[PDB]
């Protein structure tokens, strides 16, 4: 059976493919593909960004990579790793110890 | 209360804290808890090119330790990989 | 030598200045990385060098060898992160369009 | 003013735009935008390597692109690598 993190590896490329998929066939996102997924999937991690059409914009375009006005999931899972470290990064945040402790992470 | 894939992100940090919590650097998986961390959490044909392979890939600063970052990158090719094998059938 | 040469230069001597002081010569102890910072990234890290508390335990996370002191492939990760750190302060709510930076970490 | 050090952790930022503002992403180094960095920026036994094994090394998402936090992966590298040079013959 899957480990926990190929289920977490797997919810990312599911939540990526249910945005994308074009006809049935996997693809693409395009801005407003993007847009939905982070209006929608992402409301707590990137709450105050998405009061922000432009910003959501020019993440959007900070991740195009590949400069064709769409996010492969090469190019979208960089945002992931991003938001994973910043979530524990706020966990953190602050931190004078001693040992290890976990604050709420992003959207909370 | 955060979505699926903002809980999956979240699972993510624990995964890794799951291993860099055994011992030393409370955001450190050394050599040997990095190869519990692939046996338990990868699949074989991540596990297949081999934890000291993975082990030196992973330690950027040759400080015999991977750090959340480091393990960040395992994240990623793993990530990849996963959708590229699921986008051949 | 290049310019990135000079830059990967002025952190190694900036490094060795402060770990020939006392004990190895090629490891911080916890009172020259306190020094260092205070000094040397008294702008980059002016909030922290308010809380020792806070310095204490950047100590504790960057000592990876879990030897209470910083070897320079330990400490080279402070440097990795402020420089991404004061990236991402040039970029912080950026709208776009093109490329710009504001100021970097310090207000500077 | 910043300090000698933070005014080269911010040069260090300025060096990667001299190549990442080339063409397309603003955050991006492409396959040949790498080779001109190792070629200016890194000493030879740096360039050594390759900018094909360096560009596979640095590429982490299998994007054909460095962006910034990659090129930190370089810098690392390198830093460790110049260390250990100053302390020999
Ligand atoms: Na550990
Ligand atoms: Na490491
Ligand atoms: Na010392
Ligand atoms: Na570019
Ligand atoms: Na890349
Ligand atoms: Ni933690
Ligand atoms: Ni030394
Ligand atoms: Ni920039």
């Amino acid at each position: 059976k899957m480990s926990q993190l190929e289920r977490n590896i797997e919810t990312i490329i599911n939540t990526f493919h249910q945005y994308s998929v074009k006809l049935g066939h996997p693809d693409t996102l395009n801005q407003g593909e993007f847009k939905e997924l982070v209006r929608k999937d992402l409301q707590n991690f990137l709450k105050k960004e998405n009061k922000n059409e432009k910003v959501i914009e020019h993440i959007m375009e900070d991740l195009d990579t590949n400069a064709d006005k769409q996010l492969s999931f090469e190019e979208f899972i960089m945002l992931m790793a991003r938001l994973t470290w910043a979530s524990h990064e706020k966990m953190h945040e602050g931190d004078e110890g001693p040992g290890h402790h976990h604050k709420p992470g992003l959207g909370e | 209360m955060l979505t699926e894939l903002e809980k999956a992100l979240n699972s993510i940090i624990d995964v890794y804290h799951k291993y860099s919590l055994i011992k030393g650097n409370f955001h450190a998986v050394y050599r040997d808890d990095l190869k519990k961390l692939l046996e338990t959490e990868s699949p074989q044909y991540i596990r297949k090119k081999g934890a000291d392979v993975w082990f030196k890939e992973l330690d950027i600063n040759t400080d015999g330790a991977v750090n959340f970052q480091e393990f960040l990158i395992l994240v990623i090719k793993m990530g990849v990989a996963a959708h590229k094998k699921s986008h051949e059938e």
